[PDB]
């Protein structure tokens, strides 16, 4: 029994500190991901692999959000997703969503 | 709906080539000085990567110099250097630029496996490299000179090209020279031209590249791109907040080389522009552009140069590529998805008192998982001032906050997902109950589906924070929302063992019981009758139970009946919901019955009644389980002393057989199986020992001498409840265990005589030792492969979504019961159960339709199907579904995790994967007809000769058992020249061999009576005189075609049927001569003069099923010795003897002539050269090719053969996955189609089948009459399906990035964020399910109006 | 407590769109935008929305009406 939802995360990677030692959150696997795709849980899968503990700032944009109790967010970007656009930006393609 | 004036969501996404001018649209400032130091004092110099004038405020509304420390100041810049004050957080989006003074090419698009630039300009990549490395000059805007426009000219040669042509001639090198060339590409001129020659060039190396270039050129047209947009004049610059620079304690820097690369990109860049104001010579400043493009490479990784290290430090510099992607896609969508918030990871525990819709959660975990709610609730009511004051109350765990905790727990949905969860049945939703403990308690009757036991199963708890997720909980993931298995409509949770025995000791009958005989007016006082115990639980007592029945369409008419019933089942009724009949609970309880009871309670009474009833059962399941006190210890077991009596018998025989070998009668192997058989039969006698013993041996004095009752032995109860009593295990436990396999995979002929209750020796152990080993190994590895099995399944069907209801097709495939071998296994009913009828189906009665076309076939309609004798019905298949890129409900059905109509929004691809991948761990002479029916000879031409034997003269001998009804029960394929005791239309009993043949002989018999004259059959020429040593009666044994003679390999041994005149008797039906060719290695049972009867011997010729084969089924491997099928209807013949191959000239009589195959004759050919075969007759014998049957007979043919082939695999595995899931899987396998005919597309391009389906849809329509290219369905393997990914952002994820990146980047092909894996990468609602109508909104606002 | 949601299927049986709609209604209930009409039985907003749909008093039809009604109230 190691309960971890809130605490502190590592610095080298967004991966949380610990494991089955201090802070034992669920190291969510790729195949449980596929279980959530067997269900209609798409919006929850959204926040799951992004807003929950993956977006370095999205997690705080949710903590300061639920200290108000408002469960309502906008379609935010995985930011590194925003850096992926800049990846194609320095090559040949580019992002300029029109209209 | 209507598009909103409001800016709600960011719409479906686009991705295409753009303009560097639009990169100038991001002109926030120009990066100049990379160094942010005073070149001594570490002063944070602006005017560079980290500048406010170039980008923005260091802090929110904060000026560089500090002239504006006002978070009110917005817009007003620092008049020294433009510092427009805005929020510093936006600097995570600050885009700048640098005006290059250099036209730069792209070596990445050059050295990419697929030489993009080569096939772009149609110039050899070799010469292209000679141009970009600035070693030779390419001719530009010249062309019609000494050399061509697409050629090079080395330094020496360009000097020659000048001495000859200074006139109208220029030729520079590199990007600038190629800029000229791109500025002049003649796209569509070449388009006309490349199709002209697509019909002109007729060589492989020619038109291959022809169709290649033409393709991508009109692809540029598909987007409207003009090659210039690849030659960068502008250098894009990232937001400052994307490259860290932090001081180190002491006086150093702990910086991420992102800076040390962009600094390089710019050091070199400014030096380049400097070198041009200085106007240095060509090759030198062009060597500078080499360093400029390698700087670009330095950003990817280093491109494909040489892994650029830094000064005295082995380190391939910071790779952006790997840093946004990585492994398994990216480091989020991979197993790397961090330790989730709103989570709690710990082991689990039981909890009987835990209600249906709820679970038990630890207080401690509850604290850690509900804080924000409590903070927001404490400052909402006013029992805390600030959130930090709230921290202090929970800092001491004030009883106050626990009540606030209560408020945020009462009706808060919770999501429970275990770790070992591979299938969706490990995810549900519940309701919390405050538990003072450490382990997560769970509702018992759900754990069976979880396959989560009590050993160390750690379930992670995931808090549904948003109301959407909370609603999703109580919508599809609720405990009471996951009743059936999404593989088959049965209420998946069947009482396992404990609860079964509870109700088993409840409803049960006997002869002796206190009170047996009295009368009660209600089961209620019957309750107060046994809870007191003034009578036994199995006494036959008359109690007035009021059973009900939905005699109406919802109004359950009451029928009060009197029942002489056992007290236990009477109490069972107080739990039983009205509608259900008392007859179902008037048994001795059966496990199959007990599960289908709730299934019928779901059929008759519906959902609700079943649910609540199931819970009631659980509580009394434990209740009367305890009343049983079902114990078993040493003194309660019983062993027959008749067991050691049968062993005495078993002793005798084997002793004698080994002695037969001491003399030499039976051989070793003969003795082998002999031994085995008697001991197996001995175990069945030991069975008929302990089984009858423990079946009814207890006799009790009651109303007569001693009336027996079924023995109440605990063993008996488990063995009859079905809960856990498996008479086989039990009988290896009390009776002789038997012969265990051996380390080879065979069998040690030595049984485990001494049973488990009694002694065992080390000898018996080692027999069984291989068994232990065996088990472990297999499952320990099947596990891993099953995961990759589901991996390949997701691989194949990601984008399939049911997104329509009715389309326009009146097609599907024929559904038929798998009547094969003996018993009729899968019915017509249980296949169609939960599907939608294709056509208007007639009854066995003619012109009387019973099931109109579009009808949802459910239980009653299936009972309707079984009121008559309708055997074959078609159902609209999803592989025939006319829905383009998706499926319609009128082609799918209703069998799901519910019993109702499949809705739009149900992404079915992946749910099929899980449902079908689950069973991975559970994977591995003279026939007497036993079925009592009428022998019906279908299409077989038999005939009566001497002795009345109904011999066979056709291979299509399909024996059927048309019963008293007409529905075929048994089916037997009888070999050639075999005996049929009975005929068509004559009833036979069960136990008579009418299907009598000899597998050691395939006799060649005639159809009519006539003499046989051996033509061209002399000894030494074609036949040998092998009149054996046993039989002296004349026989001319035909030598095969290699043993005959040199010039005899062109001579054919023909048997000619003539009469007493010398005239040939023709073949029945045609005008062809009866010249039967005696084959090779044939023991001719006749001589010259023997009149062959109507079917007499004339010649005598003797002769995985699990994961493995199913895996190859996915790759559709063409086998070792592939059984080839007859290509076309018509005559077949030979030509050109063994040269390696042989001509199997199949010339049509009603088709086109030229057809002839090449087949090595090492196979046993069953070619009927005298017969006019049909397109589909097996030619050789061995495994088949899905491919071939698909392209020949058709999709529908091959499709249901394979799903029925596998229907037999899983049949013996004991699992029933939905065939409809399997149907969609196969459609995705043939996702692409290699076109055959030429039209408006390519002549052979493997293109999307549904895209081509909409093509022809509007080829028949307008803009055409009929030019439409008619395709041939191409069957693709699974690693080809994963290879043919249109979602390049998905292929790039697990395949070569560079490859796939450039693969789509050439035309910058738009993935509108339409699908599934795209919604993973972006993190947004898929266009189905919850986001179905959500994306309706989104798609109405994208790429349209 | 709530035994099933099959009654929600009787009115709005999308099984998924249900989630979307009522969830947004529960959020207007959170933010002081509005308030419920069907008295809660200690049921937090999720379960309250469920009751509203099963009876069929406040479904997608009525919710869009409320949307346009607020538009006349904010404009004037």
């Amino acid at each position: 029994m190691h309960a971890r939802s809130t605490g502190s995360y590592s610095l080298v990677t967004q991966q949380p500190l610990g494991g089955k030692a201090q802070f034992g959150g669920q190291r969510f696997g790729e195949m449980e991901v596929w279980a959530l795709e067997a269900y209609g849980a798409a919006y929850t899968l959204q926040e799951m692999l992004t807003v929950k503990s993956d977006d370095v700032n999205g997690r705080t944009k949710m903590y300061k959000n639920i200290v108000d109790g408002n469960h309502q967010m906008e379609p935010g970007m995985p930011e590194s997703f925003n850096v992926l656009l800049k990846e194609i930006r320095s090559l040949g393609i580019n992002i300029e969503l029109e209209d | 709906l209507k598009a909103q004036t409001k800016t709600e969501e960011f719409d479906a996404i686009k991705i295409a080539l753009a303009s560097p001018d639009m990169i100038r649209s991001w002109s926030f400032g120009e990066v100049k000085k990379p160094e942010t130091i005073n070149y001594r004092t570490f002063k944070p110099e602006r005017d560079g990567l980290f500048c406010a004038r170039i980008f923005g405020p260091v802090k929110d509304y904060e000026c560089l110099c500090g002239k504006y420390k006002r978070l009110k100041h917005r817009g007003v810049i620092c008049e020294k250097c433009g510092v427009e004050v805005t929020q510093t957080k936006v600097r995570r989006e600050r885009m700048g630029h640098i005006e290059l003074a250099s036209p730069t090419a792209h070596i990445w698009f050059l050295k990419s496996l697929p030489s993009r630039i080569g096939l772009l300009l149609d110039m050899p990549l070799r010469d292209i490299e000679r141009v970009l490395y600035f070693e030779s000059y390419v001719v530009i805007e010249g062309g019609m000179t000494n050399l061509e426009r697409q050629q090079i000219l080395t330094e020496e040669q360009y000097l020659d090209a000048l001495e000859e042509f200074g006139d109208e001639f220029d030729a520079k090198m590199g990007a600038e020279a190629i800029q000229a060339l791109l500025k002049s590409m003649d796209l569509e001129q070449e388009c006309e031209q490349l199709r002209e020659e697509l019909n002109e060039t007729n060589s492989e190396t020619k038109r291959k590249k022809l169709t290649k270039r033409i393709k991508l050129l009109e692809a540029f047209v598909q987007s409207g791109n003009k090659p210039e947009w690849m030659i960068l004049t502008v250098l894009p610059v990232l937001p400052p907040d994307l490259r860290p620079l932090v001081p180190l304690d002491g006086g150093r820097f702990a910086t991420s080389d992102l800076n040390d690369l962009y600094r390089r990109v710019i050091n070199r860049n400014n030096r380049l522009k400097r070198l041009l104001d200085l106007a240095a010579p060509d090759i030198i400043v062009r060597n500078e552009k080499r360093m400029l493009q390698e700087a670009v490479d330095a950003l990817l990784d280093n491109g494909r140069r040489g892994r650029a290290i830094t000064g005295s430090n082995k380190r391939p510099l910071k790779s952006l590529a790997d840093m946004i992607k990585g492994k398994q896609g990216r480091f989020r969508q991979n197993l790397l998805g961090k330790r989730v918030d709103y989570s709690g990871r710990s082991v689990i525990t039981v909890g009987p008192y835990l209600r249906l819709h709820q679970c038990g959660l630890p207080k401690k975990m509850a604290l850690e998982l509900f804080k924000p709610f409590i903070y927001g609730k404490l400052e909402l009511r006013g029992l805390a001032t600030t959130i930090k004051a709230a921290k202090k109350m929970v800092e001491r765990e004030e009883a106050v906050v626990w009540d606030i905790l209560d408020e945020v727990i009462r009706e808060h949905p919770v999501l429970l997902n275990r770790a070992p969860t591979l299938h969706r049945l490990g995810i549900q939703a519940f309701e919390p109950v405050l538990i003072e403990g450490k382990a997560i308690q769970l509702h018992p009757l759900v754990c069976a589906a979880y396959n989560a036991d009590f050993d160390g199963d750690q379930m992670a708890v995931h808090v549904p924070l948003t109301l959407e997720a909370q609603l999703e909980a109580r919508a599809l993931m609720m405990s009471t929302n996951n009743i059936l298995s999404p593989a088959n409509g049965e209420p998946i949770i069947v009482p396992s063992q404990d609860v079964v025995l509870g109700l088993y000791y409840m409803t049960r009958d006997c002869v002796n019981a206190k009170g047996e005989g009295m009368v009660l007016t209600g089961p209620k006082e019957a309750e107060r009758l046994y809870r007191s115990g003034l009578a036994s639980l199995h006494a036959r007592v008359k109690v007035r139970i009021t059973e009900y029945e939905k005699d109406a369409n919802g109004e359950l008419v009451a029928k009060t009946s009197l029942k002489d019933t056992t007290v236990g089942r009477a109490i069972l009724w107080m739990i039983v919901p009205k509608g259900l009949p008392y007859s179902i609970v008037n048994q001795a309880l059966g496990k199959k019955a007990i599960s289908k009871m709730l299934n019928t309670c779901y059929r008759i009474l519906g959902l609700k009644p079943t649910v609540i009833f199931a819970d009631q059962i659980m509580y009394t399941g434990f209740a009367y389980a305890a009343r049983s006190g079902a114990s078993v210890g040493i003194d309660d077991m019983v062993i027959p002393e008749k067991k050691h009596e049968i062993i005495s018998e078993a002793e005798a025989e084997v002793a004698e057989i080994q002695e037969q070998f001491q003399s030499g009668l039976v051989t070793a192997g003969e003795r082998y199986n002999k031994v085995i058989d008697i001991w197996a039969a001995a175990n069945d006698r030991v069975s008929k020992a302990m089984m009858d013993n423990l079946q009814t041996e207890t006799v009790i004095n009651r109303d007569g001498q001693e009336e027996k009752q079924v023995s109440f032995n605990s063993i008996y109860m488990m063995a009859d409840s079905g809960a856990r009593g498996s008479a086989a295990q039990i009988r290896q436990l009390a009776g002789m265990r038997g012969l265990m396999a051996k380390p080879d995979g065979s069998i040690i002929e030595t049984p485990i005589t001494a049973n488990f209750r009694e002694g065992l020796n080390v000898l018996q152990y080692f027999i069984s030792t291989h068994g232990a080993r065996k088990g472990l190994a297999d499952t320990a590895l099947k596990t891993a492969n099953s995961g990759y099995l589901t991996r390949r399944l997701v691989d194949v069907a990601q984008d399939l979504v049911v997104t329509e209801d009715d389309c326009g097709t009146h097609e599907g495939i024929m559904m038929t019961p798998v009547i094969e071998g003996g018993d009729v296994k899968e019915p017509l009913r249980d296949r169609v159960l939960g599907r939608v009828t294709a056509e208007d189906v007639l009854k066995p009665g003619t012109a009387d339709i019973l099931v109109p076309r579009n009808t949802l076939l459910h239980e009653q309609w299936c009972d309707l199907l079984e009121e008559n004798s309708v055997d074959a019905v078609k159902v609209r298949s999803v592989v025939s579904c006319d829905t383009d890129f998706g499926v319609c409900a009128h082609c799918y059905g209703r069998d799901l995790a519910r019993g109702h109509i499949i809705n739009k929004g149900e992404a079915i691809g992946v749910i099929a994967a899980q449902s079908i991948g689950e069973p991975g761990t559970q994977l591995t002479s003279s026939i007497q007809v036993k079925n009592k029916g009428s022998i019906k000879l279908s299409n077989v031409k038999s005939v009566v000769n001497s002795s009345g034997k109904l011999v066979i003269t056709s291979r299509n001998t399909e024996l059927k058992l048309i019963d008293e009804f007409g529905r075929t029960k048994e089916s037997y394929k009888v070999p050639y020249g075999a005996v049929l005791a009975k005929g068509d239309g004559e009833q036979v009993a069960g136990g008579e061999t009418v299907a009598n043949w000899d597998p050691h002989t395939m006799p060649v018999i005639t159809e009519v009576s006539g003499f046989v004259r051996f033509t061209d059959m002399i000894d030494g020429q074609t036949i040998t005189r092998q009149t054996d040593e046993l039989t002296g009666l004349s026989s001319l044994v035909v030598l095969d075609s290699a043993e005959r003679t040199a010039g005899g390999k062109d001579l054919r041994p023909a048997l000619k049927i003539v009469d007493a005149q010398g005239n040939d008797v023709l073949i029945p039906g045609t005008d062809m001569p009866a010249q039967y060719f005696l084959p090779g290695k044939a023991i001719v049972q006749l001589e010259d003069g023997v009149q062959i009867s109507s079917g007499d011997t004339l010649a005598r010729i003797p002769q995985t099923g699990g994961l493995p084969r199913v895996a190859d089924l996915f790759e559709a491997r063409r086998p070792k010795e592939p059984a080839i099928l007859a290509e076309i209807s018509g005559i077949v013949s030979f030509g050109k003897e063994t040269k390696g191959k042989r001509r199997l000239v199949i010339t049509p009589v009603d088709g086109s002539d030229p057809y002839e195959e090449m087949i090595p004759k090492w196979r046993q050919l069953n070619v009927f050269e005298g017969e006019r075969v049909e397109r589909g007759d097996v030619i050789s014998d061995g495994p088949e090719a899905p491919h071939d049957i698909l392209r020949l007979r058709g999709v529908h043919a091959v499709t249901r053969y394979i799903v029925n082939e596998v229907q037999d695999v899983y049949r013996l595995q004991g699992v029933k996955i939905n065939d409809k899931h399997i149907e969609v899987i196969v459609r995705q396998m043939l996702r692409k189609a290699t076109i055959v005919n030429a039209g408006s597309s390519d002549f052979l391009e493997g293109e999307q089948v549904e895209y081509s389906r909409v093509k022809i849809a509007n080829r028949e329509l307008e803009a055409n009459g009929k030019v439409g290219a008619t395709y041939s369905r191409d069957l693709l393997g699974i690693t080809k399906a994963s290879l043919a990914t249109e979602s390049f952002i998905s292929a790039a994820s697990f395949q070569e990035t560079t490859r796939v990146l450039t693969e789509a980047a050439v035309a910058g092909k738009r993935d509108e964020l339409r699908g599934l894996k795209e919604n993973v990468i972006v993190g947004r609602l898929i266009p189905a399910g919850t986001g179905y109508a959500y994306h309706q909104d989104r798609m109405r606002r994208r790429a349209a109006g | 407590a709530r035994v099933t949601v099959q009654d929600a299927v009787e009115k709005i049986g999308n099984r998924f769109d249900l989630v979307l709609v009522a969830a947004r209604r529960a959020r207007q209930m959170q933010v002081g935008g509005k308030d419920p009409l069907v008295p809660e039985e200690n049921d937090k907003t999720t379960v309250i929305a469920l009751r509203e749909i099963e009876e069929g008093l406040i479904n997608n039809q009525i919710l869009d009406v409320r949307e346009r009604q607020e538009q006349q109230e904010q404009e004037a």
